Parts: C-alpha cells; structure tokens; sequence
C-alpha cells in the first residue's frame, strides 16, 4: 500500500500581538494512515497542555488533525510543531512565523 | 445555501494491540455534531454541537447502539478484506467510509452518497443512481456481489432520500443561527521583502464559514494560476477558516496585481491591492 | 442520524 506523509502548517487562532493571549494551532493534513505523533514547542521544548481535534479525513480519504494550546507570543519566543509519521525517517519540525 | 450532512466511519487494525479501533464522526457541512470511539473509556455517541444537545436520550441510545454495532461488524469486515487481498495477519490496515447527502436551499435532495476506501484505495462506491456500485477491483466484487444479494442499494436509497435529508432539515433549523449563518472572510495584503529585486505579496482571508472560498491573483487582469503559491484551508479553532494566497512580484509593479476573493459570506466578491 | 448497520463487506 502507498503511503501519503503530512503536511504541515503552524500559526495563531487570533492575529498575532505580543503581550496577548491566543492560541497556537498546528494543523497536519493530507497524511495516510492515520497514527501521527505531534508536538507544539516553545524555546526549543514540548507544551505539556496540548489538545487535538477528532480524527477525521478529506474527500481524497487522507486525514487530518488539529492541535492546539493558549500561548503568548512575544517578540524572542520561539514555537514550533514537531510531527513524526511513518513516512517521515526524522521527526519535521516547522516553526511558527506570525507572518504565515 | 446548499447543505450537506456526512458521516465518516474509520476502522484501523493494530495486530498485537488489541482489536481494532473505530471511529464515528458526523458533520453538516464544515461543522462537527457528533462523535464516537471505541478507545474511549465509556463509549458512547456524543454530541459535539450545542444545536444537537436537544435530541432526547432515545436519540443518543439509538446513535450509540448503531456504533456499538459498527464496531463489532467493521472488525469482521476488516477480517474479509485482509482475506479479499490475501494479506498476513501481521499487518496493520485501514478501512474508511462516507455516506450522507446533499440538499439545496428548499431542503430537497440534491444527491445521495455512500463510498469506500482501504488502506486509502478507493474501494466501493455507490453510484449516483442509488441502484448500483461500482467496484474498484475483484476484491470489492465480492462486496458488491454479498451487497447486491442483500439489496443493500435499496435500503441505501431508501435512507439518503428519506432519513437522511429529514434529519438534515432539522439540523438546519435547530442550528439555523450557525449552520445557515455564512461569515465573510476578513482580507488584507501584506508585503514582505525577499530581495532588492522582488518582495512577496500575500493575500489573507481569516475568519470566514463554510471552508469554501475561492482565492486568487491577477498580474495586469490575467489570473496568476502557475505562480500563485496557495496554502491549504485550514480551521482557526473557533469554527472559522484560514487560506492565504502568494505571489513574488518584482520591486515596483505591486499594483500590476490584484486579489481577488469569493465567498458565500460576501455581498459581493472582493479586490484587493497592496495599500502601503 | 445514522443509517442503521445491515451488511459487513
């Protein structure tokens, strides 16, 4: 069988201002199947308090998740989501850019 | 609008780790109403809306018994395909369905679904007649055959032109305030430098229900199709949408191009331009 | 609501 690896985006429920409280999402998608490991960082280290969304899928029968705890952004913090799959041979960290 | 309730049923084999898991999720439209999995510790349909929080416990007694069900017939269903495909018993596998329908703005029925897929291979389908199937392989010929014998076609139309789109209405209305309240996206350009010689424009929409939503960029009216970089929709958290749409434009010709938006929300389509 | 369990594949 062919196996389909995620994608990968990282930002914020709310427009981003530092200071503020909001939420930080990472969403995975279009990965098959359906075990995939996830984590959001700050500073380089895993959020303990994180939720994620019911598995569900798309139309094309790949699925997708969503996760996502409160954070603060400020202007030197660093967060990221970390996904493993059976696809991926290393874990794909992707840094959260309040400009995408 | 035009409106459409789905279910989405998954069962995965884990050999070694017990028995397989299922899972059991209902939507209208972009909005999740219900769901089960039998990993939980007390499994049971559960609502995920507040519009659906009304329906009585009989209500809730049938939707978990039916997965309750489910359950135990999707791992026997998973034991035949591994059969069908004369797999080992050591391998792990997926089988996934969608069935629901579709109606417009009176209520009726635009169309009927129900389909298949394992370990993400369409599998089975039921055609848009609601009277027969098509088969991707000869494993799914099997099923076909065992489905036709059982008039399992009839009973399909019987559910997607009747209790399918009567459970929809109700949900319509009982939701009414969300599910037929269509929010526009929230739109603006930023500009960001790449070089001297070019910077990136990016077209956002936020904030928006349905998912739906077209986004696109025009350089002097012509749609920018090859290089535009589109990221997938994706969910804020709050029941709303997120889509942005980029383009790399050279120093200076920033109003050569427009964005423009369409979205049910809208009174009317939107363009936009980098307003430095 | 669902449609009611009749047939495994």
């Amino acid at each position: 069988m062919i196996q389909r690896t995620p994608k990968i985006q990282v930002y914020s429920r709310h427009p981003a201002e530092n200071g503020k409280s909001n939420f930080l999402n990472c969403y995975v998608s279009g990965f098959h199947p359906s075990d995939i490991e996830v984590d959001l960082l700050k500073n380089g280290e895993r959020i303990e308090k994180v939720e994620h969304s019911d598995l569900s899928f798309s139309k094309d029968w790949s699925f997708y998740l969503l996760y996502y705890t409160e954070f603060t952004p400020t202007e030197k913090d660093e967060y990221a989501c970390r996904v493993n799959h059976v696809t991926l041979s290393q874990p794909k960290i992707v840094k959260w850019d309040r400009d995408m | 609008g035009s409106h459409s309730m789905r279910y989405f049923y998954t069962a995965m084999s884990r050999p070694g780790r017990g028995e397989p898991r299922f899972i059991a999720v209902g939507y209208v439209d972009d909005t999740q109403f219900v769901r089960f999995d039998s990993d939980a510790a007390s499994p049971r349909m559960a609502p995920r809306a507040p519009w659906i929080e009304q329906e009585g416990p009989e209500y809730w007694d049938r939707e978990t018994q039916i997965s309750k069900t489910n359950t135990q017939t999707y791992r026997e269903s998973l034991r035949n395909l591994r059969g069908y495909y004369n797999q080992s018993e050591a391998g792990s596998h997926t089988l996934q369905r969608m069935y629901g329908c579709d109606v417009g703005p009176d209520g009726r029925l635009l169309r009927g679904h129900d389909q298949s897929a394992y370990d993400g291979k369409d599998y089975i389908a039921l055609n848009e007649d609601l009277s027969s199937w098509t088969a991707a392989d000869t494993a799914a010929q099997i099923t076909q055959r065992k489905w036709e014998a059982a008039r399992e076609a009839e009973q399909w139309r019987a559910y997607l032109e009747g209790l399918c789109v009567e459970w929809l209405r109700r949900y319509l209305e009982n939701g009414k305030e969300t599910l037929q309240r269509a929010d526009p996206p929230k739109t603006h350009v930023t500009h960001h430098p790449i070089s001297d010689h070019e910077a990136t424009l990016r077209c956002w929409a936020l904030g928006f229900y349905p998912a739906e939503i077209t986004l696109t960029w025009q350089r002097d009216g012509e749609d920018q199709t090859q290089d535009t970089e589109l990221v997938e929709t994706r969910p804020a958290g709050d029941r709303t949408f997120q889509k942005w749409a980029a383009v790399v434009v050279p120093s200076g010709e920033e109003q050569r191009y427009t964005c423009h938006v369409q979205h049910e929300g809208l009174p009317k389509p939107l363009t936009l331009r980098w307003e430095p | 609501a669902q449609d009611i369990y009749r047939a495994s594949y």
